[PDB]
């Protein structure tokens, strides 16, 4: 998968996996968090 | 290893009557749950029959009454009797399977004239 979540599995190397609604288990490169500027 | 390989689509007149032939190489009993998709060009892909390794067995509502589910435990694949099929029948229908993980095949296109 190309979007990225917070990471629920840790596999490593910055790649994450989770169950959701093709293969039942996706991967992603795990996101730090939401983005903002001040 | 090709595996889900499908084989029979086509063209045919309305009204008629059709055989598809999805087989695979692996233990159909083992494989648990197969089922079957068409996706009409610009449609978004729908399930069309399901089959369990229990034996359950349920369909669309444009399913039933028209084309079973069958499978025979002799030769690994599953067969699905089109009949009387109609215009909107036109996709390309695909057998889909899952053991512990996912399987997936090319499916065919069928085409129905009127
Ligand atoms: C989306 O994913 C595919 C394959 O996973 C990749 O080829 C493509 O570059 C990705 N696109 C974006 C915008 O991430
Ligand atoms: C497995 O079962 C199929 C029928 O479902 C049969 O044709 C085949 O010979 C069997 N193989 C073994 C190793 O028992």
């Amino acid at each position: 998968v190309n979007n990225s979540y917070e990471c629920d599995i840790p596999i490593g190397a910055g790649i994450c996996a989770s169950y959701q609604t093709s293969q039942s288990i996706i991967a992603y490169t795990m996101s730090l968090g939401a983005e903002n500027s001040v | 290893q090709v595996q889900l390989q499908e084989s029979g689509g086509g063209l045919v007149q309305a009204g008629g009557s059709l055989r598809l032939s999805c087989a695979a190489s692996e233990s159909i009993f083992r494989m648990e749950l197969m089922e079957w998709y068409h996706q009409a060009p610009g449609k978004q892909r729908e399930l069309v029959a399901t089959i369990n390794r229990c034996g359950s067995t349920n369909y669309s509502d444009s399913v039933k009454g028209r084309f079973i589910i069958s499978s025979d435990n002799a030769k690994n694949s599953v067969y699905l009797q089109m009949n009387s099929l109609k215009d909107e029948d036109t996709a390309v229908y695909s057998c889909h399977a899952r053991t512990w993980t996912s399987y997936w095949g090319r499916g065919t296109q069928v085409t129905v004239s009127s």
